């Protein structure tokens, strides 16, 4: 399913993945295409602390959704 | 010297004046120079100087709009002076004439003014008129307000505010104030008396300081009703350029 | 300047000026004419028509309407003048330099620079019409201050102005928050050094402007407890008694003179500050009703040249004496009798202040409308200068108040806790946050569409340091 | 209560003393009432006093 | 030594005290000067409680510093 | 390397020290110019409870870096 992910700065990328798919899959995909481990990644939607243990269906996400990614960097 | 003869300009630009090479040499002018031109009724304008040898020595060419603004006719004399201290217009607010804009759809600014001012650097002064010929239409406008005042150069970055209600044309004509002495006839004696009694105290106050006297202040006109007393007062006030109240 | 003055003022003034406010009227049964053509009763009613106001129980005429009346009364177009500014703030101070042949006032005066007799009269136009409190908590906390301590209070009220449809060309001041300056309150009165107050308020108002607020009045409580079982308070301010004693009137006049309202229709450019003063006294019953007032323009220009002082009579203001640098002409106050004739009475020893006031209508926003409150807050982090009570801003209260919310997430809950006026002021005072970081903080806390800005804020290292030190601190 | 005439800032500024002096106001070598004449009561900038005697409504 | 304190009234008061004493000494000094016993007095420095079981040396109070006083029954 | 150091009260000082230098060096300099034993000295930055045993390059602190100072007793 088409969706949009915007990082903290504002850089945006379009992803395709099923709503039933677990968000952990999207986090692993983001890691693969950005080398960012999921621990540093944190995805938010409407002020919800989305975690790798849930799927977008539980959060009730739909297509072209805007997901805000934040880097809990591991450099400190 | 600077008493250049008025003539009809070939170009339709509203801020371009063509001058003779000999006069340009006399006044040390050059092509592209912005100069302040004064005609009649104390009217002033800013014109871009262009060398033109076709005109006879001591003659200049200006278009219809500039002459209308200056309230002068072809064949008259205009005084041209340097205007080197003209700054770029920070913000110009301009409104069109209603009758001209009738039957126009879309944003008038983009249609007419946007190509007119971009890469043009046309000087603009308050109370002036400029006409834009776009497509099959020709529309006149007014220099309603200029920042910095009272005049400035409209640069590429200059902001233009075209928003505002249409301006009726009837106001300019039917309110024909600024009437000069040419609108009063048959009373030259009294007109001369009022002029010699008003202009000199105001236009040349230093005279009385040199002679060390207090000029007379009060004046009282009287006569049969309908003899143009108000008209004479208005004409004298407008010609003197004082703050009429 | 060959026309009206050129200057930029508040947006409310501009939008009000654009309107004309005419109240249409339909064919009256007394008309004698065809459908088209209106004779005398079908004409639109001007916005300044006093009959309509007094018929609708409105005691004053919505200043902008007064400006329209003045403009219509004169200033014919295309001729008749070169524009005369219709509004001029009266000045009573003697011209220090007139010199028709005489020397300055201390040892010489003529009849051209002698302040003429002043005719006090109730003003007819009130600048600001409706003072509106966004939420009951904003003033409930203020009164809770008195409840806890028992002493009086005093605090400025920041807010913004807007239209007011309920009155012809009326204005309303919506107050958003209340800031309490350092003052020494007491049973019968309150005191505060002016220097500290102004020095603090300069920076506080700078920060508020950065936030988009503005100082729009002062509010103080004059409350006493009754002998009833519950909490009841006497009504010491009614028709018979004094609505506002001399001293509060003087202070309000000074405040107005120091908060001028910029206007385009005066030679100086200012006229009749849009400053509103609210007092809490209690209605005829035991309630804690509030009120609003505003001293007229003459009183605004009267206190500047001294000429007034408090009197042991609460309802009357003493008049000073002539002396060098202060010339006080005879003051006649004009009233109306029961026979419809105006009477001028000389009152040198003392005169009532009822002629130096205009009353506004307080109220609260309709409880069935859209909510545009800047701050969903004011029940939380204790307000600034409540040292006298136990409330005290410091790290420990921040730890107790705004730690668990941030340490986990739930940004929806966080936003409201971050949109508290005093919280923002305190965190800015700490100076931990960087300037731009604080700017985006306030933009997130006082504006909608805040998700991205809030996420960026929690991203910035400043907030990380803030939360880290807060957690580490006890 | 006592503060309705005799409280803080009522003793600091002897409102009773000023009232009695105004009543018997002469160089000449306790209750307060509002039938008499006023007397100047000036206080510096920034001071408020709410201790004037109450009068209650008209009933 | 010379320190400045913001009292309940809101003004500023300067007090003198040796910086090698328990804070209770400062509390006693202020209460004696004004008459507000130290049982309810609490002192805040840079937004931090100053417990009476420590002196000023450990906190390393800088000269010409600022304290704030609050009451709590 | 030029860096800002701000104390609890608000005082800030500009110091110079190599990034490779151990943070113990900067804490010792603070002790020298303030007479504050390092145990009372807790240097913080970007939500990092810096310890005396580290060096700036570990924390990646570079020039024009502002670091805050707190105490470990109970807070500032
Ligand atoms: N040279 C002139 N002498 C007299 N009247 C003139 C002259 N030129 C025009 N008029 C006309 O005569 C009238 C003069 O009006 P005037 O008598 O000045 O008015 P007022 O009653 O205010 O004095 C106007 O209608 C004007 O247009
Ligand atoms: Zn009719
Ligand atoms: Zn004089």
């Amino acid at each position: 399913m088409q969706i949009f992910v915007k990082t903290l700065t504002g850089k945006t990328i379009t992803l395709e993945v099923e709503s039933s798919d677990t968000i952990d899959n999207v986090k692993s995909k983001i890691q693969d295409k950005e080398g960012i481990p999921p621990d540093q990644q944190r995805l938010i939607f409407a002020g919800k602390q989305l975690e790798d243990g849930r799927t977008l269906s539980d959060y009730n996400i739909q297509k072209e959704s805007t997901l805000h990614l934040v880097l809990r960097l591991r450099g400190g | 010297d600077n008493m250049l003869l008025v003539d009809d300009a070939i170009n339709d630009d509203n801020s371009v004046i063509a001058i003779n090479s000999n006069t340009m040499d006399k006044l040390e002018l050059f092509r592209g120079d912005t100069v302040l031109v004064k005609g009649k009724k104390r009217k002033d304008t800013v014109l871009i100087v262009l060398i033109d040898d076709e005109l006879e020595d001591g003659a200049c060419r200006i278009n219809r709009v500039v002459r209308n603004n200056l309230r002068i006719r072809l064949g008259d004399l205009v005084t041209i002076h340097p205007c080197p201290d003209i700054k770029y217009a920070t913000r110009i607010s301009v409104l069109p004439i209603a009758d001209t804009i009738e039957g126009i759809t879309g944003n008038l600014f983009d249609v007419f003014l946007k190509p007119y001012f971009v890469e043009a650097y046309r000087p603009v002064r308050k109370g002036d008129h400029f006409v834009v010929r776009g497509g099959m239409r020709q529309v006149e406008f007014k220099v309603v307000d200029v920042e910095p005042e009272e005049y400035a150069v409209v640069a590429q970055d200059t902001i233009i505010h075209w928003e505002g209600e249409p301006i009726n044309r009837e106001d300019e004509e039917n309110n024909m104030n600024e009437v000069g002495y040419d609108d009063i006839g048959g009373c030259r004696k009294q007109m001369a008396q009022i002029r010699e009694m008003v202009e000199l105290p105001l236009r040349h106050p230093q005279l009385f300081k040199a002679i060390g006297i207090k000029p007379p202040r009060g004046v009282l006109m009287y006569g049969p009703p309908g003899t143009g007393k108000t008209l004479m007062a208005r004409a004298v006030a407008n010609e003197t350029g004082a703050f009429f109240f | 300047r060959y026309g009206p003055l050129r200057i930029k003022e508040l947006a409310v003034d501009e939008e009000l000026e654009k309107e004309d406010g005419l109240i249409p009227r339909q064919k009256s049964k007394l008309c004698k004419h065809g459908d088209r053509g209106m004779c005398e009763y079908c004409s639109p009613l001007p916005p300044w028509d006093k009959e309509y106001h007094e018929k609708n129980k409105i005691k004053h005429i919505s200043f902008h309407s007064y400006l329209k009346k003045l403009n219509e009364n004169a200033n014919k177009k295309e001729n008749g003048s070169s524009y005369i500014s219709p509004l001029s703030e009266p000045d009573f101070r003697i011209n220090k330099r007139c010199h028709n042949g005489h020397e300055p006032w201390p040892r010489g005066i003529c009849s051209k620079c002698q302040p003429s007799a002043i005719t006090l009269q109730q003003q007819e136009f009130r600048m600001v019409d409706h003072v509106e409190f966004q939420k009951s908590e904003i003033i409930n906390e203020f009164i809770q201050a008195w409840r806890y301590t028992g002493m009086q209070r005093f605090g400025y009220m920041y807010g913004s102005y807007s239209k007011y449809d309920n009155t012809p060309l009326g204005i309303k001041a919506v107050v958003e928050a209340i800031y309490e300056p350092p003052q020494h309150d007491e049973q019968d009165g309150l005191t505060m050094d002016v220097e500290q107050v102004k020095n603090e308020m300069l920076q506080i108002d700078r920060q508020a402007q950065e936030m988009g607020l503005s100082r729009i009045g002062l509010i103080f409580t004059d409350l006493s407890d009754a002998g009833a079982g519950d909490g009841s308070v006497f009504c010491k301010r009614h028709k018979d008694s004094f609505f506002l004693s001399s001293l509060e009137v003087i202070m309000a006049a000074r405040h107005q003179t120091r908060h001028p309202n910029v206007s385009k229709y005066s030679e100086q450019g200012f006229f009749s500050s849009k400053f509103v003063t609210c007092v809490i006294s209690g209605n005829l019953e035991g309630e804690i009703d509030i009120s609003s007032y505003q001293v007229s323009t003459e009183a605004e220009a009267l206190v500047t040249a001294d000429m007034i002082s408090g009197s042991t009579f609460p309802s009357m203001a003493y008049i000073n004496d002539t002396t060098d640098e202060r010339y006080v002409p005879e003051i006649f106050y004009m009233k109306s009798n029961e026979y419809g004739i105006t009477v001028k009475e000389n009152a040198k020893p003392a005169f009532p202040v009822d002629y130096l006031l205009v009353t506004l209508t307080h109220g609260f926003p309709n409880t069935d409308t859209e909510t545009n409150s800047k701050f969903v807050s004011s029940t939380g982090f204790p307000w600034s200068n409540r040292q006298a009570m136990g409330q005290s801003q410091d790290y420990q209260e921040l730890k107790k108040y705004l730690f668990n919310v941030a340490s986990s997430g739930d940004f929806n809950l966080l936003h409201e806790k971050i949109s508290n006026f005093h919280l923002l002021l305190y965190i800015n005072s700490l100076q931990i946050l960087s300037p731009d970081e604080w700017k985006l903080l306030i933009e997130s806390a006082v504006k909608n569409e805040w998700e991205e800005s809030l996420l960026k804020l929690v991203s910035s290292a400043g907030w990380q340091t803030l939360v880290m030190i807060l957690q580490e601190s006890g | 209560p006592s503060v309705l005439g005799q409280g803080s800032m009522s003793t600091r500024i002897d409102y009773a003393g000023i009232a009695n002096s105004s009543r018997n106001k002469l160089s000449k070598f306790m209750k307060i009432t509002f039938d008499g004449e006023p007397a100047k009561l000036d206080l510096p900038e920034g001071q408020l006093f709410f201790g004037f005697p109450m009068v209650l409504p008209k009933e």
